[PDB]
């Protein structure tokens, strides 16, 4: 649940697992 | 000579035809297949979930 | 250039990577003007102009 500090992206294993899970839609 | 020909005929139709990125014609879909053709071509996607 | 009865090449809805139809035809981006809005920030006019 903490941040790990080897990721450079400072989040947590759980958090980490959220950004990557949500992903014309972007482009107009 | 040896030969042969063939004969088809033409009709007013309403499709949504798919190209891919070069251009070819890819799928050509037909409305008078089945229902779910129709449900993935309203739906705007080739892939349906339960 | 893909193949040559179509040329005019277009992607989502708008971005349309061509011009109209030149004897040379051939595709090669867009960029005809790109630009945005603009906001003021104040800190009040009682306190600075
Ligand atoms: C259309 O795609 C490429 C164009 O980048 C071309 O080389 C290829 O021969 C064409 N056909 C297919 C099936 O890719
Ligand atoms: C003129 O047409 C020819 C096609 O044969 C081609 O070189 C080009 O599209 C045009 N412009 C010039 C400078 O040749
Ligand atoms: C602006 O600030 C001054 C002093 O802080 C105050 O007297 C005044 O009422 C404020 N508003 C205006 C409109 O001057």
């Amino acid at each position: 649940i903490l941040p790990d500090p080897s990721k450079p992206s400072k989040r947590s294993p759980i958090e980490d697992l959220l950004f990557n899970k949500v992903t014309l839609i972007c482009a107009q | 000579g040896a030969a042969a020909y063939y004969v088809g005929y033409l009709q007013p139709r309403t499709f949504l035809l798919k190209y891919n990125e070069n251009g070819t014609i890819t799928d050509a879909v037909d409305c008078a297949l089945d229902p779910l053709s129709e449900t993935k071509c309203t739906l705007k996607s080739f892939t349906v979930e339960k | 250039k893909f193949l040559p009865f179509q040329q005019f090449g277009r992607d989502i809805a708008d971005t349309t990577d061509a011009v109209r139809d030149p004897q040379t035809l051939e595709i090669l981006d867009i960029t005809p003007c790109s630009f945005g809005g603009v906001s003021v920030i104040t800190p009040g006019t009682n306190t600075s102009n």
